[PDB]
Order: C-alpha cells, then sequence, then structure tokens
C-alpha cells in the first residue's frame, strides 16, 4: 500500500 | 587486513576481548588472530612476550583486565602493547568503572581507542543504528527501533499501526526524522529520543518522504510529490521555512548530504533508469555523477566527502558499491541478494544495509574495503531502512 509512486525508489511499496 | 593479537581479558560477566576482536574485524581494517591459535594469554603488558607475536606477523597485542568492585560495578582496563619495532612499549591504555549494563560499551571504548591509535581513523564502535521492524504483532506491527551498531541493546522508539519508513538521525544523535502513515497518509515527523516528543515537519498532499539532516544541524532535506512528481525540498529547522531545490516532471528523491551542508546527492529518473545526481541547495541545475553501471540509486556520501556508497547494477545484478568522489573509481562491495538501502558508519569504514539474508529478518554489514561481511543478529520481524548514527 504505502508508496512514493516512483516505481523504483526505496519508498516504492517497501512493505 | 592488519594482523593483531586480542587476548581474553584477565577476569566473567562479558567477554571483553571477544567484543574488541569482533569490532576490529567488523571494520575490515584488522585480522584478529583466532583465539585457538594464541601463543600465550598475558594478563598484563609485562606478561607479553613479543617474539611469539612477531613470529606470527603481529606487531600489536591487546591485553586487559576486568575486576569487580565492592559497589557491584567493574573496572575494565586495556593496554595496547607494541610487539614489532618497539617490543613491550605500551602504545595506549585506559581504565574505567562501569556497571554490568555498560560492559559492552566498555569493550567498544577499548576497540575505539585501539582502532584510532593504530589506524589514525576515529572509531565508530560506540555508535548506533536506527531501523524499522515489521513484526507479526497485530495492533502495532511497525516499530522504529535503535540498537548498538552490532545489533545489541535494542530499544523501541515508536510503535505504529501503520507503515514507517526511512529514519534519519540528527547530527547530535538526539532526534530521528521518519516517515509515518499513522494519519492514513504520509507525514514526515521528527522525534526527540529522550522524551518521545514528536514534531510535525510536513504532511503535504501526496508523498512526504526520505528525510536527511544536514551535517551542520541547520537543515532537513526531504522529498515531496505534491507537484505531480517527487522533488527535493529543504527546511530551515530553526524557522520551519521550506525551499524547493528541484523542480520538473522527473522523480527526485533519497537525498543525502555532502559534508559542506550545501550540496546534496540524490536519485533521479531524469535520464531513464535511476542514477545519482548532485545539486547545490542554493541554486543551479543538478549534475549527474554516476556514469558506470546501468543503474545507480539511494546514495550515502561519507562524512569526509571522499566517497559514496549506493545500490548499483553491474553485469545484471544490483549490489552495494562504492564510488570515489575524487577519482570516479567504482568498487562493488556486497555479494548478497536484494541489496538495498545502505548507510555509512560515521568514519566511513563500514556500511549497514538490507538484503535477502534470513529472508530480510537481519541487517548486513560490509566493510568499505570489501574485506569483511557479516549478518547482524536476527530480529523478530522484517527489518528495513537502516540508518547509521553520527559519532555519539
Ligand atoms: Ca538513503
Ligand atoms: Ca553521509
Amino acid at each position: 500500500g504505502a508508496s512514493d509512486g516512483s516505481g523504483w525508489s526505496s519508498e516504492n511499496n517497501p512493505w | 587486513g592488519r594482523p593483531i593479537g586480542v587476548v581474553p581479558f584477565q577476569w566473567a560477566p562479558e567477554d571483553i576481548g571477544g567484543i574488541v576482536a569482533a569490532d576490529l574485524r567488523n571494520s575490515g581494517k584488522f585480522n584478529p588472530l583466532d583465539r585457538a591459535r594464541l601463543p600465550q594469554q598475558p594478563g598484563s603488558a609485562q606478561e607479553v612476550q613479543p617474539a611469539a607475536w612477531s613470529a606470527l606477523g603481529i606487531d600489536a597485542v591487546v591485553v586487559g583486565q576486568v575486576t569487580p568492585n565492592p559497589d557491584g560495578s567493574y573496572n575494565v582496563a586495556y593496554q595496547l602493547v607494541d610487539t614489532g619495532g618497539a617490543p613491550g612499549t605500551v602504545l595506549a591504555q585506559n581504565s574505567y568503572k562501569v556497571n554490568k549494563q555498560w560492559l559492552r560499551y566498555a569493550g567498544h571504548t577499548a576497540s575505539d581507542e585501539v582502532f584510532e591509535k593504530l589506524t589514525g581513523i576515529k572509531g565508530a564502535f560506540r555508535t548506533r543504528i536506527a531501523y524499522v521492524v515489521q513484526t507479526n504483532g497485530g495492533q502495532f506491527p511497525y516499530e522504529l527501533r535503535v540498537s548498538d551498531y552490532d545489533g545489541y541493546n535494542q530499544f523501541v522508539v515508536h510503535r505504529s499501526p501503520q507503515p514507517l519508513m526511512s529514519p534519519a538521525w540528527s547530527p547530535d544523535g538526539s532526534k530521528l526524522a521518519y516517515v509515518t502513515f499513522e494519519s492514513g497518509r504520509s507525514a514526515l515527523v521528527i522525534q526527540t529520543l529522550a522524551n518521545g516528543a514528536v514534531r510535525q515537519v510536513a504532511s503535504f498532499p501526496r508523498h512526504n518522504g526520505a528525510p536527511a539532516f544536514s551535517p551542520d544541524g541547520s537543515k532537513l532535506a526531504f522529498a515531496l510529490s505534491k507537484t505531480g512528481s517527487l522533488n527535493l525540498y529543504v527546511m530551515d529547522l530553526a524557522s520551519g521555512q521550506i525551499r524547493q531545490v528541484t523542480d520538473g516532471r522527473s522523480n527526485n528523491t533519497e537525498p543525502t548530504w555532502f559534508p559542506d551542508s550545501q550540496n546534496l546527492a540524490f536519485t533521479s529518473d531524469q535520464a531513464g533508469r535511476p542514477q545519482v545526481y548532485k545539486v547545490n541547495i542554493n541554486g543551479g541545475a543538478p549534475q549527474r555523477i554516476t556514469w558506470e553501471g546501468s543503474q545507480n540509486q539511494d546514495a550515502d556520501v561519507s562524512s569526509d566527502g571522499k566517497f559514496m556508497v549506493m545500490v548499483s547494477s553491474n553485469g545484471g545484478q544490483q549490489h552495494i558499491a562504492k564510488q570515489d568522489l575524487a577519482t570516479g573509481g567504482v568498487q562493488v562491495l556486497s555479494s548478497t541478494f536484494l541489496d538495498e538501502t545502505p548507510s555509512l558508519a560515521p568514519n566511513g569504514t563500514m556500511v549497514i544495509y538490507s538484503s535477502s539474508q534470513g529472508m530480510g529478518s537481519v541487517l548486513n554489514l560490509v566493510s568499505t574495503d570489501g574485506r569483511f561481511k557479516a549478518r547482524l543478529p536476527a530480529t523478530d520481524g522484517q527489518v528495513k531502512f537502516p540508518a547509521w548514527s553520527p559519532y555519539l
């Protein structure tokens, strides 16, 4: 769920 | 690495020599002689017989003593003895009183002073790491935790029902910035460790993430996607004023500071596949700095500005790699799978990161010369986003 919507970063759907 | 003798301390509530040995080996700088192979076990500088050590290619020996005190505390002392050019000379020594809970800290202090005396590099053995654990607990599955750099003495900073991401330490080590989805969407917050106080930093529409404090303590860099894509922003911590650093339609995130507190390295998809860029926070266009590989992302610049580590794709595989910032030379450091989110020790000698080791239940350590690799102890969940503390 939780995502930065980059499609590639460390914060793109990490969980 | 540099061969060294680390002898069991003369006594046992904790194995201090074992800690010193582990610390020196973790740094990649030293190769402590395996305990089974020791030629003697001197308990003092006077018992050292330097020939037995030089015979093994060893020119420095660590000996020490642990003595219990009437008040229930302990005296921990070490002496660093030259077994090379000036045999028997005490190069360094210290003695201090600690209670049982601080025995590991006592060992790390000895490691730090021995390390610095021999290498001329300040020790990082007394530092901490912050990370996020997703447990199988139902009500508060996400925890922001802190532990010693080697995984011991872990404590919980914050528990949450919703995902947490990307902790970052303040340069004085007293606060942690992090991303929380507790309100139902992303928010960037700064939490004061001593009292648990939480300062709201930013909760703009869309994503608020990837924080990083400037080495000077005055600024916080982070990414916001409010404009339609991720761009870098910096907040003046004293005032709360926010300035936009990058603009445009590409995604720019994962900022990390150069030592001058004026420049950032960061990841952008401006060129297609992610690459690392540098930008001055005051003005000017970003400059691409990674040219080797096919993809490079999520950088950490060393505290001396000599190099950066990042996640790099070479020969089809992604690993933690290091790039020299003066020569441009690149060296792949790790060999594990799914390597991600690296963070540098404040002395630049070690990298902590996340991988497939233990299916993600452990963090990994690799020395920046690539010589040594180890798993940290397992946690009771999925561990992500490690952040190595500044010197403490
Ligand atoms: Ca990062
Ligand atoms: Ca750094």
